[PDB]
């Protein structure tokens, strides 16, 4: 499994920036893949997770309506939109894959993250 | 520090393992492999807050305190950060009290996933032990 994202930056509130995540290999049983966050100061949480079955979950309550998850399987792409940016969403923003497990995604592999700054 | 599949089939071994509550060395090797890939410091984050620790991935919602997860119950009475260790004997012990419980190697999302219905004895096969 190999995960690698593209797509950080810097931007003003209000904005909006979409992020990918190339994917090779998120084949196996079960799978899972989505999206955490890091901010300075706090622990990596997660943000947007789909299965294998096309079941989409959200973990941050605080995204629900602003970020959208989709996936592209002519590119075995996964992707991020995220819309009306605030400072808080400041943060390394990671792309993951795992296993489902009973709504919640037990994650075994990781990106190398991408930073999004906002002002 | 990362294992090799014999190396760690051994070791397991060496702590009452093999055939732990009918459970084969396979399985214990298949389970690591998609667990942490042999790497006894593998720490994973899931989507509920809880951390998954070492190379057998033992959560720290229910079996191991790390300090940082709420409503941990840590029924093997021990720090999630002596399951990193390079020496294996707590995170094997652990397990030993996990597949007591009544979902026996289920309770470990990747073997369920990757390893139950397979060959598991290949993974034991051409080692010395």
């Amino acid at each position: 499994v190999q995960l690698v994202e593209s797509g950080g930056g810097s931007v003003q509130a209000g904005e909006s920036l979409r992020l990918s995540c190339a994917a090779s290999g998120v084949t196996y049983k079960n799978y899972c893949i989505g999206w955490f966050r890091q901010a300075p100061g706090k622990d990596r949480e997660g943000v947007v997770f789909i299965n294998s079955d096309g079941g989409i979950t959200y973990y941050a309550d605080s995204v629900k309506g602003r970020f959208t998850i989709s996936q592209d399987n002519a590119k075995n792409t996964v992707y991020l939109q995220m819309n009306s940016l605030k400072p808080e969403d400041t943060a390394s923003y990671y792309c993951a894959a795992g296993y489902r497990n009973y709504g919640q995604c037990a994650t075994r592999y990781w990106g190398q993250g991408t930073q999004v700054t906002v002002s | 520090k990362v294992f090799g599949r014999c190396e760690l089939a051994a070791a397991m071994k060496r702590h009452g393992l093999d055939n732990y509550r009918g459970y084969s060395l396979g399985n214990w090797v298949c389970a690591a492999k998609f667990e942490s890939n042999f790497n006894t410091q593998a720490t994973n984050r899931n989507t509920d807050g809880s951390t998954d620790y070492g190379i057998l991935q033992i959560n720290s919602r229910w079996w191991c305190n790390d300090g940082r997860t709420p409503g941990s119950r840590n029924l093997c009475n021990i720090p999630c950060s002596a399951l990193l260790s390079s020496d294996i004997t707590a995170s094997v012990n652990c397990a030993k009290k996990i597949v007591s419980d009544g979902n026996g190697m289920n309770a470990w999302v990747a073997w369920r996933n990757r390893c139950k219905g397979t060959d598991v004895q290949a993974w034991i096969r051409g080692c010395r032990l």
